[PDB]
This record gives structure tokens, C-alpha cells and sequence, in this order.
């Protein structure tokens, strides 16, 4: 029943501001240090602050120090980064987490974090394109189908299959930045060759940061 | 400053190994200063997770086969049998200083035994190809180890330059990587060309798989 | 009523045994980090050992490590130092103090205080013998009188007036050791001189160790 | 290893001055690692209380009159306005290491305006001298400062040696001492001699006070 949440991440202009949130649950944050802590694209850990909310007591790594301030509302559970004058380097995922029950120096609770995204491109959201094997084609009883979810911008897109009932099998690849400047990836299933043709297979595509979302039935192409 | 220096950066290891992790102080620290040394694991697109606290306390909830020790300077993280799900990325923290810092990580795949891909291509779908574009890909499903070779072909024409390829974080279950090769050409290109073909080199296969197919068939 | 309450102090012999507790109300010594620090004779503080309840971990001073264990009994709220192999150097009054609420670093409670004596001495209650008040010895605009708490071992003694109903003008000395190996001290009032042999004053000594309680009546001797 | 070195390890200071107390650690210390330095207070016969903590945050309920800072390896504790309750010994503690370890003190005293001993003389009770001893006291009441003279005579013979003084702690309110002189005789001795006084000298006194009893007289 503890948990943290973040919310508030996106895409920003460099320069810019953002603030990000951490609501708790299970616990109140009074009795704790929360703490900030970011991930830059396949980067490691980094420590970016904490505070102890009671009395107001936060400390900063040099990498941010004057530019981010957190902060906290006892009242709403709810913790916050401040973070202006942002920078390439700063895009990352952002965590909260916290110290819990006097055992200090352990973050023991951990939000799913939040994506920032420090840029200068337009978000924009993905055509998606159904991957079917070409009606020639043979197997051996498994057959591949799959959405190629194109040309979109920032990350995250999300992906499932038949709204959450089809999991075993799929595979959806970490997205690839193409020249142009927008990510693109596919999602790709594999099932029993014999179903093809009677059973439907949907992709469900979320891109949240341009509000795109797409249910794309993918089929062998009619000749 | 203080840092934490962690080795090995990346191993392999097969379930059942005894794997450890090292973590060592950047200088000499004054005597009886505490780092309150934690290890973290961390999954895929997930938050890190707390294995150890103060150097060699199990975290509740955590399997026994995760232990801490430490002495001196340095500190350990050991995992005793090594489990398909232990495929993470492990990071020591030191709280020596304020801030702290954690140390590079240490990337630990499972090693299993050779699985040759599963191959399939698609064609272009003729609604991208209204806009100008096909993208042909490739898909290699369920296959160790991770290195694969994909050679592209339009009419024998080998493709070089024009393809982008992507693989999954190592499957949690059954160890085994896919990866998807996807190839960009104008549709002015695309529809001056009959053949298409995928070729793939794996250690898992005697020799190259091809899938083809030919456009407007 | 957050409080902490130390007992079990007294005289040992030396490389006797003793237990001190350390009673704890108004919150859970599972929160906290519990602490004992002690105090030599005219000395400073010398913090001895914590203990997490929850963890069972635990540190010592090198100056007690092999020799006193600290625990506790979070059923009954109560910390404990066993101590052996006592020396006459561990002669202190003991405190136990904690950490509240995550807030590290901070003795925020602490209890009165319990002493501990190690000697090869017995214990021995003192003897009370008035210092009366005469009319006829006026200084300073009043009267004074007292009580004489003489050869007594070990420290240490109370004195209150009346019950407590007197204590505007009441110094009770330090005791001093005498060339005996025994404790004396007095404890004196100054009063109106119109009150004399009209007021009762009694003073109530209290030495513990011995359990000794004497009220002696202190009034002018007869002209 | 690493210690605190208070100082100065004893002050005297008047009503409003304003007091600044400081600890030092004894050696170079990585930077970034912190101290978390706490400072208490502690009067007679009492526990130590919190005063100031993680180098600079009150803790609640504390006067505002108590700040502390630091830079580098120094704190400072400041009472920017001294009052009569705050005499007391102050100490700093550092958490660098594990076990923390404290300051070894430093002792803030009241000044205030001269003030001369009350001087009192007791007799030994005649239940005492039942069990073969006789002690007489003599009793200096709500002086300031401090330093003070008591010199016993018996029939004229001073007594050396003989005697033990005590002194109270400085009144939290008044800032005043006081002080117990207490001559010891055998019964036999007391019983040979008549005049007992006790003499006093202090600041305050222009002259020597001298109290006296005669044994054997009301």
C-alpha cells in the first residue's frame, strides 16, 4: 500500500521550465526524505536531490544545483521538482523515492518515474502500419504479425495487443531514431498460422505526449 | 570527489553461477566514516529495486540468494545462484558523502545455450506507400546469443546504408533476444524493384536464412 | 508526553553486573534509534551505544565494546544495557536518548538519568542533624536554617522542605566527600525571622540506596 | 581520529552580551562529507537538551536567541543575547564518524553586580555530639562572584585542614552563589573550647565579616 507516483513530465524547449510531482500513498511524507534521482537515455543512476519535509531541509547535486528546487506539501503527500534552465543533459527519467521508517541512507520506494525530454522539435504522433506477411508466404504453423509505429516525437509510445489479451509472444522493440529526427518502432506478435485470416488482431498504439492513440486491425493483404 | 568504483562493468553468467560484484571507494576515506553502502537492481524500463542496506543487510522481501559484504574500502555484492531474472543492471550507492553518488553499474546477462532465430519479412503496406515511403522490415525472433548478421537485397542489389535494426532487453523468462532490421526506401524506389529479401547469419544456423518476397505478388 | 525514564542504576562492586532500562512513552521505540550516553563525575559526555530495535543493530564506544550489550523489548517499549565486568571508570550517570522520527543526528529526548557507582564500598544512609535557626542570627534581613545529611554512601541524596511546600530560598549543597570514604552535605533555607518557632519546617531526606527516609523538624533550640 | 576541539572551555559573560561559542575539527576532512553538527545545553543536575541541529535549524520551542552556522571544519554556536537561565555548559557534537563524539564543553557563567555574602554560624546539635563528633557550618548566602574567603578560629586558633567547603551552581535566576564551610571536631575538642567564628572576605565586603557563637551560651 506505499507507493509514490510521478507525474508531469514532457517535452520542454531548452531553457525552459517544468515541474514535476511525486504523490504518496501508504505513508506520509512528513515521516520520511524524498528524493530525486534521474536516468539520461541508457545512461546509469544519478542523484539529483532530496529534502526532509518537515522542516524544509534539501541538498543538490553540483549538476543541477541552482537551476532545480525541491520541494514539499505535507498536506497534499505530494513532493515536487522545480526544474529551470533545462538542458540537453538534462533529459532523462525522473524518479522519486524516499527514506522509509528511520532506515535511513536505503530508498527503499520508488515511482515508475517520469519522462523529460529537453528539445527543440514539435511533438508530433506516429502513423501506424500494419506488418503482415505477404500472401505467398509459408510456415511452418507459427506465423509473425506485427504495427510499425512511425515517425513520432518525443518518446514514450505504448503498445498492446487485442486491448491487453494477447501478451505470450509479443515483442515491442525500443525505438530507433531515424534521420529525420522522429523515433520510430514496431511491435510484432507471433501466432498460429492458422488463425490468420479468422481471428482479429488488433494493435493498440498510446503516444500520450500528442494525445495520438490508434487501434490498427492487422490482416494479410486481400490480393 | 569520493566516487564508487564498480567492476566488472558487464558479465555474463549461467544459471546457477555464483556471481559477484564489486564496489570500491575513489580515495582513502578518514577512519570510522560510515558510507552505508546500498545495492540496487534495476530491470528494463523499470525503477531500481533495493537489495542490500548498510553494506550487508538483506532488504525484506529480497531472495537470499542476494548478499552484502563489505570491509574496508570495498564492497560486494554477491548473487549465489543465479536465476533467468536476475538479468539487471546492479549499482552500489556510498553514503560517505552528502550527496551521495552511486557507482557505473554493472550489467549482468544470462548465458544460455544457442537458439537460432525464427525469420520473417513484411512487405510495405500500400497505405505508407501513399505517403511516399516504404519501410520493409525484418523480424529475428528468440534467438541467443545476441549477435546476429542481416543482409538486405532489392533485386541483389545489397542494401548498405539504408536500415536501421533494434533488440529487446534480454528476455526475463527464457534468455533469448529478437531483433527487428527495417529497411527505408522512396516509394519511387520500391516500386521499380521486383525481389526483397532478408539473409541472416547466426551461430545458431548451419548457414544464412533467406526470406523474400516480391512486390505486388 | 514523549518521555524516556531510565532505572536500575545504583552501587557494584567491581567487575560486578547490572542491568539499566530505559522506559519509553509516548511513541514506539520501533521508530526510533535508541542511544545510552553517560556522564563521569564533573566530566562531559560520552556517547556508549544505539541500537534500531527493528534491525537488532547495534554499536558501542571501544571504551564498552565485549562488556555491555544494549537491546530491547519493543512489547514492552523499554531499551536495556547489560554491563559487565564493571570498573571504576564506568562510574557515570547513564542517559538513554533517541532519534525522533527520521530526523538523524538529533538527541531530541532524553531521560532524567540513573548513576551508576562502582565501588568496593557498602552502602550506608546518612544520619540528619538540624542546623536551627536562631533570633538572635539575622543577616542579610532573614533567618536560616537547615538540615546537616551526614556520612552517607553513595550519592545520591534528595532533600525537599515541607513536603515541597517550601522552596523560595532553599540551596541544597553538593555533597562532598569526606576523609571517611563518606559522603556529607547540608541543605538550608533562609526564612522570615518573625516565623521562627511559630512555622514547622521539616526537611525530608531521601536516600535511596539505603532506603533511608527521614523528616527531621528543625526549630530553634530552647533559650 | 576525528574529534571536536571546543573553545573556550570557560566564559564569563554579562546579561545582553552576546555569546558565540565555537568547535573546530581536528583534522582535514573530506569535502562533501558532512557533520550534521548538533549543539547542546545542560544545567545542573539535568539531561542535556537540544538546542541546535544539522549545523543550523532550531529545534522547536528553543529561543530564538540560539542561532548556529558553520564553513568548513568550524561551527559556531551564538546566544546573541544572554540571559540568567543560560548559564549552563554548552556542548557541539559531530557525526563525521560513527560513533559521533562531542565537544568537551565549554562553561558559560553569569556576570552581575557585586553582591556581599549573608554570613550565618551553626552550632553543632546536641544529638550529633551524642555520637562523638561535631561539625560546625558556616553558610555564605547569595553572593557574587564567586571567589571567597572563610577562615576558622577556635579560641582564637585557626583551623587548618580541618574543614570542607561547597558551593551551589550559579542561580538560574538571580545569578548569585552560595556557600557551605563545615568545620569538623571531635566531640572531646569542641567540648575544650568556647569561641567558635567563622571570618569571611569577599568583594562585596569592605571589611572581613566575622559570626560567632559561644559554646554553651543562647
Amino acid at each position: 500500500e506505499v507507493q509514490l507516483v510521478e507525474s508531469g513530465g514532457g517535452l520542454v524547449q531548452p531553457g525552459g521550465s517544468l515541474r514535476l510531482s511525486c504523490a504518496a500513498s501508504g505513508f506520509n511524507i512528513k515521516d520520511t526524505w524524498i528524493h530525486w534521482v534521474r536516468q539520461a537515455p541508457g545512461k546509469g543512476l544519478e542523484w539529483v536531490a532530496r529534502i526532509y519535509p518537515t522542516n524544509g531541509y534539501t541538498r543538490y547535486a553540483d549538476s543541477v544545483k541552482g537551476r532545480f528546487t525541491i520541494s514539499a506539501d505535507t498536506s497534499k503527500n505530494t513532493a515536487y521538482l522545480q526544474m529551470n534552465s533545462l538542458r540537453a543533459e538534462d533529459t532523462a527519467v525522473y524518479y522519486c523515492s524516499r527514506w522509509g521508517g528511520m532506515m535511513f541512507y536505503a530508498m527503499d520506494y520508488w515511482g515508475q518515474g517520469t519522462l523529460v525530454t529537453v528539445s527543440s522539435a514539435s511533438t508530433k504522433g506516429p502513423s501506424v502500419f500494419p506488418l503482415a506477411p505477404s500472401s505467398k508466404s509459408t510456415s511452418g504453423g507459427t506465423a509473425a504479425l506485427g504495427c510499425l509505429v512511425k515517425d513520432y516525437f518525443p518518446e514514450p509510445v505504448t503498445v498492446s495487443w487485442n486491448s491487453g489479451a494477447l501478451t505470450s509472444g509479443v515483442h515491442t522493440f525500443p525505438a530507433v531514431l531515424q534521420s529525420s529526427g522522429l523515433y520510430s518502432l514496431s511491435s510484432v506478435v507471433t501466432v498460429p498460422s492458422s488463425s490468420l485470416g479468422t481471428q482479429t488482431y488488433i494493435c493498440n498504439v498510446n503516444h500520450k505526449p500528442s494525445n495520438t492513440k490508434v487501434d490498427k486491425k492487422v490482416e494479410p493483404k486481400s490480393c | 570527489d569520493i566516487q564508487m568504483t564498480q567492476s566488472p562493468s558487464s558479465l555474463s553468467a549461467s544459471v546457477g553461477d555464483r556471481v559477484t560484484i564489486t564496489c570500491r571507494a575513489s580515495q582513502d576515506i578518514p577512519r570510522r566514516i560510515s558510507g552505508y553502502v546500498a545495492w540496487y537492481q534495476q530491470k528494463p524500463g523499470k525503477a531500481p529495486k533495493l537489495l542490500i542496506y548498510w553494506g550487508s543487510y538483506l532488504y525484506s522481501g529480497v531472495p537470499s540468494r542476494f548478499s552484502g559484504s563489505g570491509s574496508g574500502t570495498d564492497f560486494t555484492l554477491t548473487i549465489s545462484s543465479l536465476q533467468p531474472e536476475d538479468f539487471a543492471t546492479y549499482y552500489c550507492q556510498q553514503h560517505y558523502t552528502t550527496p551521495p553518488t552511486f557507482g557505473q553499474g554493472t550489467k549482468v546477462e544470462i548465458k544460455r545455450t544457442v537458439a537460432a532465430p525464427s525469420v520473417f519479412i513484411f512487405p510495405p503496406s500500400d497505405e505508407q506507400l501513399k505517403s511516399g515511403t516504404a519501410s520493409v522490415v525484418c523480424l529475428l525472433n528468440n534467438f541467443y546469443p545476441r549477435e546476429a548478421k542481416v543482409q538486405w537485397k532489392v533485386d541483389n542489389a545489397l542494401q548498405s546504408g539504408n536500415s536501421q535494426e533494434s533488440v529487446t532487453e534480454q528476455d526475463s523468462k527464457d534468455s533469448t533476444y529478437s531483433l527487428s532490421s527495417t529497411l527505408t526506401l522512396s516509394k519511387a524506389d520500391y516500386e521499380k524493384h521486383k525481389v526483397y529479401a532478408c539473409e541472416v547469419t547466426h551461430q545458431g544456423l548451419s548457414s544464412p536464412v533467406t526470406k523474400s518476397f516480391n512486390r505486388g505478388e
